[PDB]
RNA sequence: GUGGGAGAGGGUGGUGGAAUUCCCGGAGUAGCGGUGAAAUGCGCAGAUACCGGGAGGAACGCCGAUGGCGAAGGCAGCCACCUGGUCCACCCGUGACGCUGAGGCGCGAAAGCGUGGGGAGCAAACCGGAUUAGAUACCCGGGUAGUCCACGCCCUAAACGAUGCGCGCUAGGUCUCUGGGUCUCCUGGGGGCCGAAGCUAACGCGUUAAGCGCGCCGCCUGGGGAGUACGGCCGCAAGGC
């Protein structure tokens, strides 16, 4: 149920279209490579909808991986 | 004529000639496809979240430009084909959406 | 006769066998070992004992080359896996890290009839 | 597409008094614009269907203003031809 | 009209990473594969597993959902260009210009047809291995068409909400998408669930009507024979109406 913490407001004043700002949108990734649900993002539909596409384009970019492997399992 | 934002990672093993070549190339393409440059970042050498080109650094530029929509897509062409150029994205600006604010 | 002393230990597990392929730190295979290089012929090779059995030999076979430290890494989902695991992890070979590697893809290529829907 | 420039400038062209948005006139000139820049527009992309549906629902539209036209004021209606140069 | 919003709506070019297969190199040995169990198959010309490089075809994981878009079919990596539909605020303009719609015309999943390309994976047919009393199958190893691309055909469907389109009227509660606002809340568009009145043979529907009304189209008239025969129109054919 994602009662850890929720990733927004464990963040303050940022841009989500900011495709190069890495060190914000690694916090919106998981272990692996993978976009973050709204369980963990606590982003609204209009957010997490525009957050992934600014994050697609930093993958590109090669700022943000596609995958990771998986450690210590 | 729009707003634009021309992404470039290039080769992060060049000695200052031949970038500055290649920066020279940028600025020349730009006068030829008709960018008006309005401001530009170097961020320079950065690591890459996954090997571009086997190197697993890349030398990033990013310049905020204004230019005839009808010739994006060529201006992109030509950026292309330099191979010390490694990635070419171009993409309309955009007013910053904020979150928690 | 190499004395590589550490290394990296593949474990290819899979619902039919579990091979085990123990490499130098570069990746290279030193020795290996699965459930058919035992006895085991038929669905057995599918087992976590054969799995076990499988990691205790290639872990035997390292031993020879004198190698102590090996990081772990795992790929596919299929019995035996988590029991070559706990085979290596007390085999006398230290375990550095242990990391899952199986590729997934993209939606690439069409499954068999046998994996659809 | 179509600048807020070349709107006004056909709007004025075709307003019947200065601040005429609505006439019949203003409408059937702007779908006469759009009807021509959707037809430029397929003569390219003719795989493109869904937009060919918006045209043809532009020239229904169209056809619909002239025929009021048409009924109300004769006059005016051969004008609007006579500038637009539709109907063949 | 003005000014803003949202979207896998469409076309074209470009482009990114994961995986499969193949080719090359490296290291390495007796098997791999597969099943209920097996066998065929592959491997000493060195496979499987493992690292590096390379080629090519297809499809876009997470995001992603009870979500969105579209008239329907249908639409999902990213960037750009061209282009359709829609929603809100403002009360600005036109002055009933409206609705429906036989015929027509356009669209129309898959499969299928013609030419030419392409062909990685999957796979009708087919070739094997099993199973069975048999096994023209389900299971396993292969594999052609095809699946992909351009262009032209074909025109069907459990083409489904099994519910034609438009407009007015008739308690609410709640979840959600997307606007606006005096932003506890008010207000508009869309998607859900429960339910007032009401309706229904029942099931159930119930401001997203299957309720109450008006307009226009399409259609039914017991089962089989039969979507057959004949005629006509269409089609390269399969065949469609
Ligand atoms: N249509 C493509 C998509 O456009 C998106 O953006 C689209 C919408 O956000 C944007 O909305 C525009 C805007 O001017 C404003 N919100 C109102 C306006 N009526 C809209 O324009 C609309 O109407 C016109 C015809 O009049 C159409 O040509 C156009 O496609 C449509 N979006 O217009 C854009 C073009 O349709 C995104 N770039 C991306 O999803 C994708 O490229
Ligand atoms: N390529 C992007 C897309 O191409 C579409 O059509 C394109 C493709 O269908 C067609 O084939 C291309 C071509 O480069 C060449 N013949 C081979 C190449 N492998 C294909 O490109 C693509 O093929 C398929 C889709 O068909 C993709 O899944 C794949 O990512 C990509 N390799 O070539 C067309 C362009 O020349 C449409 N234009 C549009 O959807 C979009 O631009
Ligand atoms: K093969
Ligand atoms: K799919
Ligand atoms: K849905
Ligand atoms: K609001
Ligand atoms: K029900
Ligand atoms: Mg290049
Ligand atoms: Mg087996
Ligand atoms: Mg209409
Ligand atoms: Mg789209
Ligand atoms: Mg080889
Ligand atoms: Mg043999
Ligand atoms: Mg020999
Ligand atoms: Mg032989
Ligand atoms: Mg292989
Ligand atoms: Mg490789
Ligand atoms: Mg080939
Ligand atoms: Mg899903
Ligand atoms: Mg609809
Ligand atoms: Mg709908
Ligand atoms: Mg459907
Ligand atoms: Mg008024
Ligand atoms: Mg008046
Ligand atoms: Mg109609
Ligand atoms: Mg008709
Ligand atoms: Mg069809
Ligand atoms: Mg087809
Ligand atoms: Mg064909
Ligand atoms: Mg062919
Ligand atoms: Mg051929
Ligand atoms: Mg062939
Ligand atoms: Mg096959
Ligand atoms: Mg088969
Ligand atoms: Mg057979
Ligand atoms: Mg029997
Ligand atoms: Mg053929
Ligand atoms: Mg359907
Ligand atoms: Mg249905
Ligand atoms: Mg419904
Ligand atoms: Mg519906
Ligand atoms: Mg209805
Ligand atoms: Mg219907
Ligand atoms: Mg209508
Ligand atoms: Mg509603
Ligand atoms: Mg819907
Ligand atoms: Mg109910
Ligand atoms: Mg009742
Ligand atoms: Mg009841
Ligand atoms: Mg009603
Ligand atoms: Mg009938
Ligand atoms: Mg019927
Ligand atoms: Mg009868
Ligand atoms: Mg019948
Ligand atoms: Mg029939
Ligand atoms: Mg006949
Ligand atoms: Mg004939
Ligand atoms: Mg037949
Ligand atoms: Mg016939």
């Amino acid at each position: 149920p994602s009662r850890k913490a929720k990733v927004k407001a464990t963040l303050g004043e940022f841009d989500l279209r900011d495709y190069r700002n890495v060190e914000v949108l690694k916090r919106f990734l998981s272990e692996t490579g993978k976009i973050l649900p709204r369980r963990r993002t606590g982003l609204s539909a209009k957010e997490q909808r525009i957050l992934a596409k600014t994050i697609k384009r930093a993958r590109i970019l090669g700022l943000l991986p596609f995958t990771e492997k998986l450690v210590r399992k | 004529m729009r707003r634009y934002e021309v992404n470039i990672v290039l080769n992060p093993n060049l000695d200052q000639s031949q970038l500055a070549l290649e920066k020279e190339i940028i600025q020349r393409a730009l006068e030829n496809y008709g960018a008006r440059v309005e401001k530009v970042e170097e961020l320079g050498l950065r690591r890459l979240a996954y090997p571009i080109a086997k190197d697993p650094q890349g030398y990033f530029l990013w310049y905020q430009v204004e230019m005839p929509e009808d010739r994006v897509n060529d201006l992109a062409r030509e950026l292309r084909i330099r191979d010390n150029v490694r990635r070419v994205m171009v993409v309309k600006s955009q007013e910053p959406f904020l979150a928690n604010a | 006769k190499r004395q590589v002393a550490s290394g990296r230990a593949y474990i290819h597990a899979s619902y039919n066998n579990t091979i085990v392929t123990i490499t130098d730190p570069d990746g290279n295979p030193i020795t290996w070992s699965s459930g058919g290089v035992i006895g085991y012929k038929g669905s057995r090779k599918g087992t976590p004992y054969a799995a076990q059995l499988a990691a205790l030999d290639a872990a035997k076979k390292a031993m020879a080359y004198g190698m102590q430290s090996v990081d772990v890494i795992v790929r596919g989902t299929g019995a035996g896996r988590e029991q070559a695991i706990r085979a290596l992890q007390a085999s006398g070979l230290q375990v550095k890290s242990i990391v899952d590697d199986t590729p997934v893809p993209h939606n690439g290529c069409r499954p068999k009839k046998k994996f659809r829907k | 597409p179509i600048t807020k420039e070349e709107k006004q400038k056909v709007i004025q062209e075709f307003a019947r008094f200065p601040g005429d948005t609505g006439s019949t006139e203003v409408q059937v000139a702007l779908l006469t614009l759009r009807i021509n820049r959707l037809s430029e527009h397929l003569k390219v992309h003719k795989k493109d269907h869904h937009s060919h549906r918006g045209l043809l629902m532009m020239v229904g539209q169209r056809r619909r203003l002239l025929r009021y036209l048409q009924r109300e004021d004769p006059e005016r209606y051969r004008a609007l031809i006579e500038k637009l140069g539709i109907r063949g």
